[PDB]
């Protein structure tokens, strides 16, 4: 009787969820056509058609044709709904302008109608799930639009955005740090939780412990596609201990301003490897914490940590999940900070990870999700601030952003919200 | 008072085992560091 939407937009939006339905498919044994082949658990991501196959709660939307209109000709062309994938005519074409104040007006007007639709089926509404990088054209701006008119039309909902950001260092576009900047600050002030999911980070992970020397984007989204399906996994399954959509955002942030966080997942091993690991809990919750494991480029050693949750998925006794947590406060390396004595909320799931087939996980029969909120954060704000000074200082690529009627100041606002975010974050640091 | 290739050389030959993609995606092809299971235990328990 609970219910979770899920929201689509953006090339890489539409391609870092394409990793995630495929999983969740194969779990409960949906085949691609929907028939069910042979306890309703999976009305938390699904809803019934009345009769023979299901249908998702997803609803696509990318101004380009391209990518959307990649879906419509696949093996998967008898799953998704035919009139809920809404399609534009042309593309943002990376200008921060076009796709949330030219062209995006006159598709977004599809989308709340969709999305109204959609939801007056259920009636267990918990909360929503977005997916949108910050580092394309359509993505920033249909981003944006739409998470305002979303919280006007229903409110109080629970929204959680799995944004991906640009690495310290790699980067695709020229113009990312600009979009970055103007889509942060709407985000900010509009979302209940963000995550970071840096893709050069994930990268890392593929080459120490898979080794893959050849990783492309097909390969990357699946473990993307694997966190999804670990945080909800006590939602539509039994566990001893549960964690609720709801109670997530409630033990996590400690204050309104800061709503941000990075993940990790582990662990992660290979077929040709798990002959000589055991995979004790004892063992695989250390790795949880280990520098190289955060999926974001990012540095937990720099400071201090607020909260963390971690989600325990798999056959683990529940003594053994408590006999670990104390071991991890008497390290010197991770350090919490001054005002939060006691800072774990552990979660513990019965069903394991399931493998797709062709990936690379290989079964594993304890993983764990981590989601912490870590003073670190305001390091990717801070050097993603230095792109902006350098760029501006001199105004250029300037004439493309006005050319669509954006006002010149627009960012000069910009820059001093997020300034506030940065201040704001070495404030809590600070010890009584 | 010439060979054939006069401008087709951008296209030619590309053989069946060039044509294939590069040499590994999404796949470690060590010894060690592989994917593919033994043939004693196609799929089971992989832990403790
Ligand atoms: N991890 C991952 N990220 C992707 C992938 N494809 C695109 N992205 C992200 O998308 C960003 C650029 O935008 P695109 O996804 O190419 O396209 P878009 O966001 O829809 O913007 P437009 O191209 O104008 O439509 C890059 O910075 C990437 O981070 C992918 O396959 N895997
Ligand atoms: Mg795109």
């Amino acid at each position: 009787m609970r219910e979770v939407i899920s929201i689509h937009v953006g090339q890489g939006g539409i391609q870092v969820g394409n990793a995630c339905w495929e999983l969740f498919c194969l779990e409960h044994g949906i085949q691609p056509d929907g028939q069910m082949p042979s306890d309703d658990a999976f009305n938390t991501f699904f809803s019934e058609t009345g009769a023979g196959k299901h249908v998702p709660r997803a609803v696509f939307l990318d101004l380009e044709p391209t990518v959307i209109d990649e879906v419509r000709t696949g093996t998967y062309r008898q799953l998704f709904h035919p009139e809920q994938l809404i399609s534009g005519k042309e593309d943002a074409a990376n200008n921060f302008a076009r796709g949330h104040y030219t062209i995006g007006k006159e598709i977004v007007d599809l989308c709340l109608d969709r999305i109204r639709k959609l939801a007056d089926n259920c009636t267990g509404l918990q909360g929503f799930l977005v997916f949108n990088s910050v580092g394309g054209g359509t993505g920033s701006g249909l981003g944006s639009l739409l998470l305002e008119r979303l919280s006007v039309d229903y409110g109080k909902k629970s929204k959680l955005g799995f944004t991906i950001y640009p690495s310290p260092q790699v980067s695709t576009a020229v113009v990312e740090p600009y979009n970055s900047i103007l889509s942060t600050h709407s985000l900010l002030e509009h979302t209940d939780v963000a995550v970071m999911l840096d893709n050069e980070a994930i990268y890392d992970i593929c080459r120490r412990n898979l080794d893959i020397e050849r990783p492309t984007y097909t390969n990357l989204n699946r473990l993307i596609a694997q966190v999804i399906s670990s945080l909800t996994a006590s939602l539509r399954f039994d566990g001893a201990l549960n964690v609720d959509i709801t109670e997530f955002q409630t033990n996590l942030v400690p204050y309104p301003r800061i709503h941000f966080m990075l993940s990790s997942y582990a662990p992660i091993i290979s077929a040709e490897k798990a002959y000589h690991e055991q995979l004790s809990v004892a063992e695989i919750t250390n790795s949880a914490f280990e520098p190289a494991n955060m999926m974001a480029k990012c540095d937990p050693r720099h400071g201090k940590y607020m909260a963390c949750s971690m989600m325990y998925r798999g056959d683990v006794v529940p003594k053994d999940v408590n006999a670990s947590i104390a071991t991890i406060k008497t390290k010197r390396t991770i350090q919490f900070v001054d005002w939060c004595p006691t800072g774990f909320k552990v979660g513990i799931n019965y069903q394991p990870p399931t493998v797709v087939p062709g990936g690379d996980l290989a079964k594993v029969m304890r993983a764990v999700c981590m989601i912490s909120n870590s003073t670190a954060i305001a390091e990717v704000f801070s050097r993603l601030d230095h792109k902006f000074d350098l760029m501006y200082a001199k105004r250029a690529f300037v004439h493309w952003y006005v050319g669509e009627g954006m006002e010149e100041g627009e960012f000069s606002e910009a820059r001093e919200d997020l300034a506030a975010l940065e201040k704001d974050y070495e404030e809590v640091g600070i010890e009584t | 008072a010439d060979e054939w290739n006069a401008g087709k050389c951008i296209s030619g030959e590309a053989t069946l085992k060039e044509v294939q993609t590069d040499k590994d995606l999404g796949k470690t092809n060590r010894f060690g560091f592989r994917n593919i299971t033994k043939d004693g235990d196609e799929n089971r328990v992989f832990g403790v």
